[PDB]
């Protein structure tokens, strides 16, 4: 995260770290949506241009964390993966359309002060809150600048951007399964996700029921925190039917 | 860079 | 799911984090 700040303890208890077993390293963020399901970006698991195609046994998820590098004894919980599910129409060839994956854990995780699931949006919450100018929150352990790494989880609040501005910022084909967020050059304030943050959550706190909802998944950007560029997020609500089908079947 | 995790998880 | 999105160290105690008000103020 660029131009963010240190998270408070327990500020994002749904935040998950995707961790490679060997070599041991951070791969991506992710989020806890129930005691046995974790949501991330499909490109964190499958990206053939980079020879990336992880299997369950290659990976662990670490839940309840604050420090990036420490083993947080008696606080974090480490879970093995039972099964990975990637959206069948994830478009890794062109633009990361439908950049979403689910990971089922081998055993349920126990909730705690540090471990608690985020809500997924219903149609009405999405329609009400996914409006230009409305801010969400992005969290992660990724790099602090494009060209460096944080001691603890970072957090930044960013406004959703008007769809024409998102489209006019890039040559990539933008789809209805994406939204973009970030400040404009004239707004002064700054901030963005960066390498290592992808797959983590873009959340909003509903003013109707005072619950946190995951509206986006950190998906892609061109650089980090560049003027006139914006970060792109998977539109979680638009893909809810697939999420539900997976959880119902499996 | 990362602190070793317990062997039980590997 | 019934308890989703309510943080033990914040909403469940009626404590606010340092920047959530920035989000609320944007929901015009
Ligand atoms: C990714 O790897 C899995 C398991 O090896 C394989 O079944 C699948 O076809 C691969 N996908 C691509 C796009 O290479
Ligand atoms: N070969 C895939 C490719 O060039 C690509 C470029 C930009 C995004 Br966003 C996603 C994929
Ligand atoms: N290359 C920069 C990067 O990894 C990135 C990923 C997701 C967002 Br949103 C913004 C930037
Ligand atoms: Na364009
Ligand atoms: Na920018």
């Amino acid at each position: 995260i660029v131009e963010g700040s240190d998270a408070e303890i327990g500020m994002s208890p749904w935040q998950v770290m995707l961790f490679r077993k060997s070599p041991q390293e951070l791969l991506c963020g992710a989020s806890l949506i129930s005691d046995r399901w974790v949501l991330t970006a499909a490109h964190c698991l499958l990206y053939p241009p980079w020879d990336k195609n992880f299997t369950e046994n290659d990976l662990l998820v670490r839940i309840g964390k604050h420090s990036r590098t420490r083993y947080e004894r008696n606080i974090e919980k480490i879970s093995m993966l039972e099964k990975i599910y990637i959206h069948p129409r994830y478009n890794w060839r062109e633009n990361l359309d439908r950049d979403i994956a689910l990971m089922k854990l081998k055993k349920p995780v126990a909730f705690s002060d540090y471990i608690h699931p985020v809500c997924l949006p219903d149609r009405e919450t999405a329609a009400s809150l996914l409006q230009a100018g409305y801010k969400g929150r992005v969290t992660g352990w990724g790099n602090l600048k494009e060209t460096g790494q944080p001691s603890v989880l970072q957090v930044v609040n960013l406004p959703i951007v008007e769809r024409p501005v998102c489209k006019d910022s890039t040559r990539i084909r933008i789809t209805d399964n994406m939204f973009c967020a970030g400040y404009k050059p004239d707004e002064g304030k700054r901030g963005d996700a960066c390498e290592g943050d992808s797959g983590g959550p873009f959340v909003m706190k509903s003013p109707f029921n005072n619950r946190w909802y995951q509206m986006g998944i950190v998906s892609w950007g061109e650089g980090c925190d560049r003027d006139g560029k914006y970060g792109f997020y998977t539109h979680v609500f638009r893909l809810k039917k697939w999420i539900q089908k997976v959880i119902d079947q499996f | 860079d990362f602190e070793e995790i317990p062997e039980e998880y590997l | 799911e019934a308890d989703c999105g309510l943080r033990p160290l914040f909403e469940k105690k009626s404590l606010e984090d340092k920047t959530e008000r920035e989000l609320l103020e944007s929901y015009i």
